[PDB]
RNA sequence: GCUUGUGCUGUCUUCGUCCA
């Protein structure tokens, strides 16, 4: 993740009009999939994909 | 070393030891070694298999 | 000086021999209403270090020594979901444990032990021989041999597709089923134990 | 074979903590990581994650009256002395008082029988170790002044001998870096040494 | 070529590699090319023709390897990276109630300095586990009552009055790294009560 | 395991006199090591006479088994336990079994069997050296402290005595 | 008795502190506690102490 | 073998020591950093001759760091073993793999494969020894051995000896 | 750590056989060559030292340093303790013990006579200083023994080895 | 009982800014 904030995003990953934004703040949230590591050794809800 | 030789000999003869005496009659072990080891190795006996 | 050294070395030798004899002289756990020396059916549980991320892994070993139905629980062990999953797992018709063993790396294992014991006591999970009924026993397992087993290349070759914690659970179950053979499997590593 | 061994309280504690019940008992002193500070109780976590607890009568000294919050802060680590261990619940009680944390040094039951222990040699060695802990470092003082000269008392008198009456020389004092002795020629082969006490010194070498 | 005649010793002859056999003299540093004892160095002791015997440097024991697997390397310079499960200077749990710090690392063995000072040589498999202690646990307190963290330089006052920089912390013991103690590459164990912070 | 123990022994087959000396030496060594057990046996079983003689006979029989018949400790402990214990009937016709030896004592007997051969080799070498000395008249001190010698330290002392007092013959054979 | 190395390095933490200033300990009682005498010997091998 | 060599050392001094006692402090620092050290190139430095009258010269101020660098030249006694050299030794330890001897600060290890067969190791002996019919070598016994190989470490030297040739063994 | 007075020695292509250390072949390497240079760059010969000369020099230097450090006001242990550094103390103690237990000449005048005999002799004018140090150190008794222990002396058959050894034994205190 | 995450492309092209 980046050093900026993510609390200004909505459920769909997009910020809404009328919100104040400062430098580095995240305005578009996007993720790409990654083949999971050996974290299937057991990480109930905290294994990165 | 004797254990591995014994295991290999049993696997040669057929991987099954019918009787304790076969450790001598089949030349698998010597006299004193068998005399030591005879009562500490056992063969499970099933009466349903051996009616005689 | 040499004579006293030799005598004291003899005495210490016999003390260490007696201590090791006390260590390895253990029969397999005897299930109730069964003759002593019968191999029990074992279920072992461990989340590992007990951290937030760590999930609980279970391994079921029957009396024939075959590992059956390794499972992974994907919920917080302090929740109701984990209790429901464990209740469904134990009460499954294909799994019939005689004892439940628990071990871990730190004091968080006490919470898991208390949770499993409370669940077994409350739900009255009894031993299924499929009359008198007895609850399954929950104990702490000494993991002297499991921690060396999980890193051994023999275990890795035996179970290539399994993680280290699964091998730890298999080591705990094997230790419950036969302590002597588990000590023997260490080979040169058994001289480094705390005797 | 004997029956399957079932672990007791001590074996469970040793298994889960790797601290035996011998190396973790009453009277020992350990460093603990403070986690909660309240008006009447304090909660700390030891190195092996055993949750400790300290009460109001064991946080502050008897002569102290300040509130516990002002004295300690979360995240700080301090020394504490064990007062009780609960080997089943993995909980312990501690005290931060000076009487418990520092005085209890001889934690081992060494058989100091006079017929079986060399008491006098131990006392002599310990006295010599204290006499070596009393060692200190010291160095000369440097002062910049036109009439200042790094000379002894007799050296200052000899220096003033070649000069007429009324000339002034300044030398370091033997009473310490905070003192300065000023020597002036009262008469031929007659000199007066006056000690001057320095106050509000910026540095040892400073004036 | 080398011979008793000086005029022959000043000549260079180009010879195919298919008709050359290496000459191994007693008392030469040689590094193993390939085999079970790969990257083992030491000094040649016995030359039984095809088979060469040499005292190792790492295991410090005699090893018998064929002469085809030897290269004359005067220095070992063995890198232990990508091996075992233990970095150098790791605080490793030896067994249930024993701990130590890895001093030197080898291809199939380790040197561990115990908290009490005793040195051990063990295979990697025999080590119980590796202690990954949290940063908050990795904090100790000196004799004065001043906190000392990893990387803080401290100097003793009791005993030999040595000085070092903190490398690891276990209970009351401090593992210190020092420049002048070459005996164990600077690693010496002292209790936190014996030191004063600088 | 016996082959591994006896791999370092140059010659294991002792003569009859040397074998009897070995049995006596092992009996004396066990008597020295097990003094407290023998004292407990004598005190708590005062009604039975000559129990220590039975202990000596049992130790000699165990040495006989280990040396001649080459039985290992588990076989002796399981199938030859009657030679390791003594039974008697008290005045009230009470059957009482006394356990003279245990498994650890059998292992100690094995260890003493292994240990004595170094003493035997040292004694043989010392006797050979004395033979090459070829004294006209036997030295009473040498035989006196050679017959009773039972540790290699005393054999070393006799060796020092011989190489000192008869240094000229040693030089002639050969500082 | 302590050498200079023993005079310095024998700290309370050390296992050799138990017998740092021992005296009048009979030989007959040493076999009851083999660890003590073995620790004395190991300390001697380090050059810290001398057993007299 | 002992030798006399002209050695040099580079000494760096922090500006906090720029006082009148700079020369003497540099002398004691040089003594602590040279006496007893072991360098593979030279061997073992045992003592420095004329240790209180060594010229240190003028130190050069390092640009960007303030500290002065001094070039100190001195003559010292140095000992270094050579391959194929016969020297005396004293046995320090006895082991089944061989015996360990001490030649001053240097410890020399001789394996059994470089020991004659008649000197059979006797572990039952008190103290344990490698003994023959006419020879007995134990802890503290004078031995004459020939150095065959030398192993150089970072700040240590390991030597390997042999006693299989003539005029060697017990002395 | 310490650097020798000999420098340069840059890269080349030729390789020589007189590069490996070997006592028998009298190949002592560049840093221990027969020709050395002092701090002034003048010619200097390699200075070997026998155990007697080395013991005298170390005792003289150590007692001079001890006298200097004490304000100008014999025991080996105290003299070793004069030096600084625990590892240095151990090293000097080991050297003192080794020198003491193998001291062929504990007297200054005997060592001076030995050095004069081994230097001013016409036969020894060709002898290497390492050979001189080995002869004065090992205390050999026979020509054959000296040749076997010191292979370099085999090629120098123009040396009156036997009488020099007998003189050394005579000078040696029994 | 609960603890905060630690970074960035390359290569061209075009249009511009201040001098010259």
């Amino acid at each position: 993740l980046k050093h900026g904030t993510y609390e200004k995003l909505d459920e769909d990953g997009l910020i809404a009009p009328g919100v104040r934004v400062s430098g580095d703040d995240i305005i578009i949230g996007k993720t790409t999939p990654i083949p999971p590591d050996t974290e299937e050794l057991g990480q109930r809800t905290k294994y990165h994909t | 070393r004797k254990a591995a030789g014994l295991i290999q000999s049993i696997q040669r003869i057929g991987s099954n030891l019918v009787n304790r005496a076969h450790l001598i009659t089949e030349q698998l072990t010597s006299k004193t070694v068998f005399l030591n080891m005879a009562s500490f190795v056992y063969i499970v006996f099933d009466p349903d298999v051996e009616r005689n | 000086k040499e004579s006293i050294r030799r005598d004291c070395e003899r005495v210490l030798y016999f003390q260490v021999k007696n201590s090791f004899t006390k260590k390895i002289d253990q029969a397999p756990y005897q299930p109730p209403t069964y003759a002593k020396g019968t191999i029990p059916r074992v279920l072992t549980l461990s989340f590992g270090e007990g951290n937030r991320g760590d999930a609980v892994l279970g391994v079921f070993m029957d009396d024939s020594g075959d590992v059956k139905s390794q499972i992974k629980f994907d919920e917080d062990f302090q929740s109701r979901d984990f209790s429901d999953s464990l209740t469904r797992y134990i009460k499954s018709n294909n799994i019939n444990p005689d004892i439940i063993g628990i071990s871990g790396f730190n004091i968080h294992t006490k919470k898991l032990f208390d949770k499993v014991n409370e669940l077994v006591n409350e739900e009255r999970l009894t031993i299924e021989y499929d009359s008198d009924k007895h609850l399954i026993r929950v104990i702490y397992v000494n993991d002297e041999t499991a921690r060396l087993y999980q890193h051994s290349s023999k275990s890795s070759a035996e179970y290539p597709n399994r993680p280290q914690l699964a091998k730890y659970c298999i080591g705990l179950a094997k230790y419950i089923q036969s302590p002597l053979l588990e000590y023997l499997a260490l080979d040169e590593s058994m001289y480094s134990l705390h005797i | 074979r004997r029956d399957f061994h079932i672990l007791n309280e001590a074996e469970i504690f040793q298994l889960l903590t790797r601290e035996t019940v011998d190396s973790f008992r009453k009277g020992m002193v350990i460093p603990v990581y403070v986690r909660k500070v309240e008006s009447s109780y304090m909660s700390v976590s030891t190195q092996s994650l055993i949750a400790g607890n300290i009460q109001r009568q064991d946080i502050l000294e008897p002569n102290d009256r300040r509130d516990p919050r002002e004295v300690y802060s979360v995240g700080q680590t301090v020394r504490a002395c064990i007062l009780d261990v609960d080997y089943y619940n993995f909980k312990c009680q501690l005290s931060l008082l000076r009487q418990f944390t520092e005085n209890q040094v001889a934690g081992l039951n060494v058989n100091r029988n006079p017929k079986f222990w060399d008491i006098e040699s131990e006392n002599r060695d310990r006295q010599e170790e204290i006499d070596k802990q009393r060692e200190e470092s010291r160095e000369s003082r440097v002062i910049k002044h036109p009439f200042f000269h790094n000379m002894k008392s007799k050296e200052a008198e000899d220096y003033l001998a070649a000069r007429p009456v009324g000339d002034v020389v300044i030398r370091p004092s033997s009473k310490g870096s905070n003192h300065i002795t000023i020597s002036w020629k009262v008469a031929p082969q007659l000199y007066q040494h006056i000690d001057v006490l320095e106050e509000n010194k910026d540095d040892a070498n400073a004036i | 070529l080398h011979s008793d005649d000086d005029t022959i010793n000043s000549e260079t002859v180009e010879i195919p590699t298919s008709d050359l056999r290496k000459i191994f003299n007693v008392g030469d540093h040689v590094r193993v090319i390939h085999g079970k004892h790969t990257d083992d160095t030491g000094l040649i002791v016995e030359v039984n023709g095809d088979k060469v015997e040499f005292i190792s440097n790492q295991t410090k024991r005699t090893v018998i390897v064929f002469s085809n697997y030897l290269i004359k390397s005067t220095d070992s310079t063995v890198s232990i990276n990508e091996s075992g499960r233990f970095e150098l200077h790791d605080l490793v749990q030896v067994n249930s109630d024993l701990v130590g710090i890895v001093i030197r690392a080898q291809k199939d063995s380790f040197d561990v300095l115990c908290s009490d000072g005793k040195l051990l040589s063990l295979p990697p498999v025999s080590i119980y586990s590796k202690l990954n202690l949290n940063p908050n646990q990795q904090i100790a307190i000196d004799s004065n009552g001043v906190e000392v963290k990893v990387g803080d330089t401290v100097r003793e006052f009791t005993g030999e009055r040595r000085q070092g920089t903190i490398l690891h912390v276990y209970r009351n013991f401090l593992f210190l790294r020092s420049r002048e103690i070459v005996e164990n590459q600077g690693v010496f164990v002292t209790s936190s009560n014996r030191v004063k912070t600088i | 395991r016996f082959q591994a123990y006896r791999k370092s022994i140059k010659n294991y087959k002792l003569s009859d006199v040397d074998y009897s000396n070995e049995r006596d030496w092992i009996v004396e060594q066990l008597k020295l090591e097990k003094r407290d057990f023998l004292q407990h046996l004598t005190q708590a079983h005062s009604s039975v006479a000559h129990l220590e003689e039975k202990f000596e006979a049992s130790v000699k029989k165990i040495v006989d088994f280990i040396a001649i018949e080459s039985f290992e400790v588990p076989f002796i402990w399981n199938h030859r336990r009657d030679y390791a214990l003594h039974t008697y009937n008290d005045d009230s016709n009470n059957t009482i079994i006394v356990k003279l030896l245990n498994e650890d004592d059998l292992w100690r007997i094995v260890q003493l069997d292994l240990d004595y051969h170094s003493i035997h080799d040292k004694k043989a070498a010392l006797s050979s050296i004395y033979k090459q000395l070829d004294l006209d008249v036997v030295d009473p001190t040498y035989e006196e402290f050679f017959g009773s010698a039972r540790t290699l330290s005393e054999l070393q002392d006799i060796d020092d005595y011989l190489t000192f007092n008869y240094s000229s013959q040693v030089k002639n054979l050969t500082s | 008795e302590l050498t200079e190395r023993g005079k310095l390095q024998i700290e309370p933490e050390s296992p050799y502190f138990d017998f740092k200033y021992a005296k009048n300990r009979p030989i007959s009682a040493l076999t009851a506690t083999p660890d003590l005498y073995l620790r004395m010997i190991q300390a001697e091998n380090d050059g810290l102490v001398n057993i007299k | 073998m002992f030798f006399l060599k002209d050695l040099s050392l580079i000494l760096t001094l922090h500006p906090s020591y720029f006082g009148p006692q700079m020369n003497q402090y540099l002398r004691e620092k040089l003594l602590t950093d040279v006496e007893g050290t072991c360098t593979g190139q030279f061997g073992y430095i045992v003592t420095v001759l004329d240790g209180m009258n060594i010229d240190v010269g003028k130190g050069r101020i390092i640009p960007g760091s303030g500290s002065a660098e001094f070039e100190v030249k001195y003559r010292a006694v140095v000992w270094k073993p050579f391959k194929g050299e016969v020297v005396d030794a004293i046995v320090s330890n006895v082991s089944p793999i061989g015996f360990f001897a001490d030649v001053g600060p240097l410890n020399v290890f001789v394996s059994t494969r470089l020991i004659p067969d008649n000197l059979v190791y006797n572990p039952s002996n008190s103290p344990p020894a490698y003994m023959s019919n006419d020879e007995l070598i134990t802890k503290g016994s004078k031995v004459r051995l020939k150095v065959v190989g030398t192993r150089t470490d970072v700040n240590e030297i390991y030597a390997i000896g042999s006693i299989k040739e003539d005029f060697l063994g017990a002395i | 750590v310490s650097t020798s007075t000999v420098g340069a020695r840059r890269r080349r292509a030729k390789q020589q056989v007189d590069d490996e250390e070997n006592a028998t072949l009298l190949r002592l390497g560049p840093e221990f060559a027969l020709k050395q240079y002092d701090h002034d760059g003048n010619e200097h010969d390699l200075i070997a030292l026998s155990l007697s000369e080395s013991r005298l020099l170390i005792r003289e230097a150590l007692k001079a340093r001890s006298r200097a450090r004490n304000g100008g006001v014999i025991d080996d242990d105290e003299l070793a303790k004069v030096t600084s550094g625990a590892v240095a103390n151990g090293v000097v103690k080991k050297t003192l013990d080794y020198l003491n237990t193998f001291a062929r000449f504990k007297d200054e005048e005997t060592c001076t006579a030995v050095d004069q005999l081994l230097h001013n002799s016409s036969d020894c004018s060709v002898l290497h200083p390492f050979e001189i140090a080995q002869l004065s150190s090992l205390g050999c008794e026979d020509v054959d023994e000296a040749i076997t222990l010191i292979p370099s002396l085999a090629a120098k058959k123009e040396v009156n080895l036997q009488r020099i050894l007998d003189e050394l034994n005579r000078l040696e205190d029994p």
